[PDB]
């Protein structure tokens, strides 16, 4: 299980979206986009496409030291989305909870149905029609 | 360059490339000839499953049927193609040793890795923490999975699936007269399975209106032209899932096994595997089992707990589509084995890179 977290870690230094992740407080968002974790950009934050799935984390100071960093990574699946965005998107949160060291508590939020904690980030939330393609090449 | 996603099932094979949304290449894991070709000349060999109950038994037999994905279905150099194998949950590290050698030695693959099925399947499924319950052809597997990582120490097995129920509704077919037999009869068998089959909601109370009226009888054509009708043998069958005394096994049904599977967890998280039933598994696609196992969870569990049964439409092979995904992400291709890596350590890096 030592080892085990050894090559996790090792894997998650490989995604070039972590890079900078968690550095402050703040909340950061990616889209899944043809199985690649692709930064949202800031204009964007809180519009998420029913037809995607995104990962946004939410770095904040604990109740229990406020000079430290805690961390709530969410991965919210929209209404439409696709089995390969979906599954990415629950992949690569546990490859950033590794490259975070396990510290990020994951929490799984479906459109129209998010938690208080997920809600809570936005003052706010807007919902957008499509989505980016799915990365899926369809089996006749 | 593609990988290859290749998902070893008791009873059937799921091979294709990864990126692809279902797999290209379905076939029997049976040996004689591989396969549909085996099947056709069957009056002249032997019939042998390699994979019994979800573990490869038997090496020789395993290399054939590897070697006819490869060239026969696929058709694909096994030397240009890093692909990715799933094994049984709790297999042995020696049988997962016995995978890679194969693929390096008897193959030569650029990169190889093993992945567990249940796990795929979650993946496939959006989530990274839940109970699945995979039931194939071989055997029926409860395993639950925390944030990405398996639990071995609350994993269930059962060696009951839908092998064993094609033959059980063989054996209650018999009783309105029926007789099916041979090797062609029986695959006949396996598709008034697949196609009448359902779970009843209460059986006792389906026992009792199946001996009512007729409102449950259902007609089948056979290809010989005859026209058979079936009552309630359509939920008999699948009701061994929840009651394998039907079939003389002294076992909890798959309703009881996932409440135990749970109890063997963090308290802390069965409040999130209650909520998270992943079923999986060509087993799982009777129409009503959903609400069935939904019933009886709720029946066990507090009164409180939010239940919550999850049944993808193509679970038949979620396990392959999970494999394809994360097959299709570059830091999970990372931490494969490649061929310099086996040359140098040898079979034993199975348990040092994949988990
Ligand atoms: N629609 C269906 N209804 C009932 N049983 C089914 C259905 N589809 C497939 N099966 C059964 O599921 C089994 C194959 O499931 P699978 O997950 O491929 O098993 P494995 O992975 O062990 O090969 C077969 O025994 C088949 O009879
Ligand atoms: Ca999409
Ligand atoms: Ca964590
Ligand atoms: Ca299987
Ligand atoms: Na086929």
């Amino acid at each position: 299980t030592e080892l085990e977290k050894k090559v996790k870690l090792e894997a998650s230094q490989h995604e070039d979206a972590w890079k900078g992740a968690g550095k402050q407080v703040g909340v950061e968002i990616w889209r899944i986009q043809q199985f690649k974790v692709v930064p949202v950009p800031k204009k964007h934050h809180g519009s998420f496409y029913t037809g995607d799935s995104y990962i946004v984390l939410s770095t904040y100071h604990p109740k229990t030291n406020p000079d430290k960093l805690a961390y709530d990574v969410h991965f919210w699946l929209g209404a439409f989305t696709t089995q390969d965005e979906a599954g990415t998107a629950a992949y690569k949160t546990v490859e950033l909870d590794d490259y975070l060291g396990g510290l990020p508590v994951q929490y799984r939020e479906v459109q129209g149905y998010e938690s208080e904690r997920f809600l809570s980030l936005f003052p706010g939330l807007r919902i957008l029609d499509g989505g980016v393609e799915t990365g899926f090449h369809h089996v006749e | 360059t593609t990988a290859l996603v290749c998902d070893n099932g008791s009873g059937l094979v799921k091979a294709g490339f990864a990126g692809d949304d279902a797999p290209r290449a379905v076939f029997p894991s049976i040996v004689g000839y591989v396969g549909d070709e085996a099947q056709s000349k069957r009056g002249i060999l032997t019939l042998k499953y390699p994979i019994e109950h979800g573990i490869i038994t038997n090496w020789d037999d395993m290399e054939k049927i590897w070697h006819h994905t490869f060239y026969n279905e696929l058709r694909v150099a096994p030397e240009e193609h890093p692909t990715l194998l799933t094994e049984a949950p709790l297999n042995p590290k020696a049988n997962r040793e016995k995978m890679t050698q194969i693929m390096f030695e008897t193959f030569n693959v650029p990169a190889m890795y093993v992945a567990i099925q249940a796990v795929l399947s979650l993946y496939a499924s959006g989530r990274t923490t839940g109970i699945v319950l995979d039931s194939g052809d071989g055997v029926t597997h409860n395993v639950p999975i925390y944030e990405g990582y398996a639990l071995p120490h609350a994993i269930m097995r059962l060696d009951l699936a839908g092998r064993d129920l094609t033959d059980y509704l063989m054996k209650i077919l018999t009783e309105r007269g029926y007789s099916f037999v041979t090797t062609a009869e029986r695959e006949i068998v396996r598709d008034i399975k697949e196609k009448l089959c359902y779970v009843a909601l209460d059986f006792e109370n389906e026992m009792a209106t199946a001996a009512s009226s007729s409102s449950l009888e259902k007609s089948y054509e056979l290809p010989d032209g005859q026209v058979i009708t079936i009552g309630n043998e359509r939920f008999r069958c699948p009701e061994t899932l929840f009651q394998p005394s039907f079939i003389g096994m002294e076992s909890a049904g798959i309703h009881e096994t996932t409440y135990n599977s749970i109890m063997k967890c963090d308290i802390d998280i069965r409040k999130d595997l209650y909520a998270n039933n992943v079923m999986s598994g060509g087993t799982t696609m009777y129409p009503g089992i959903a609400d069935r196992m939904q019933k009886e969870i709720t029946a066990l569990a507090p009164s409180t707990m939010k239940i919550k049964i999850i049944a993808p439409p193509e679970r038949k092979y979620s396990v392959w589509i999970g494999g394809s995904i994360l097959a299709s992400l570059s830091t999970f291709q990372q931490m494969w084995i490649t061929k310099q890596e086996y040359d140098e350590a040898g079979p034993s890096i199975v348990h040092r890179k994949c988990f």
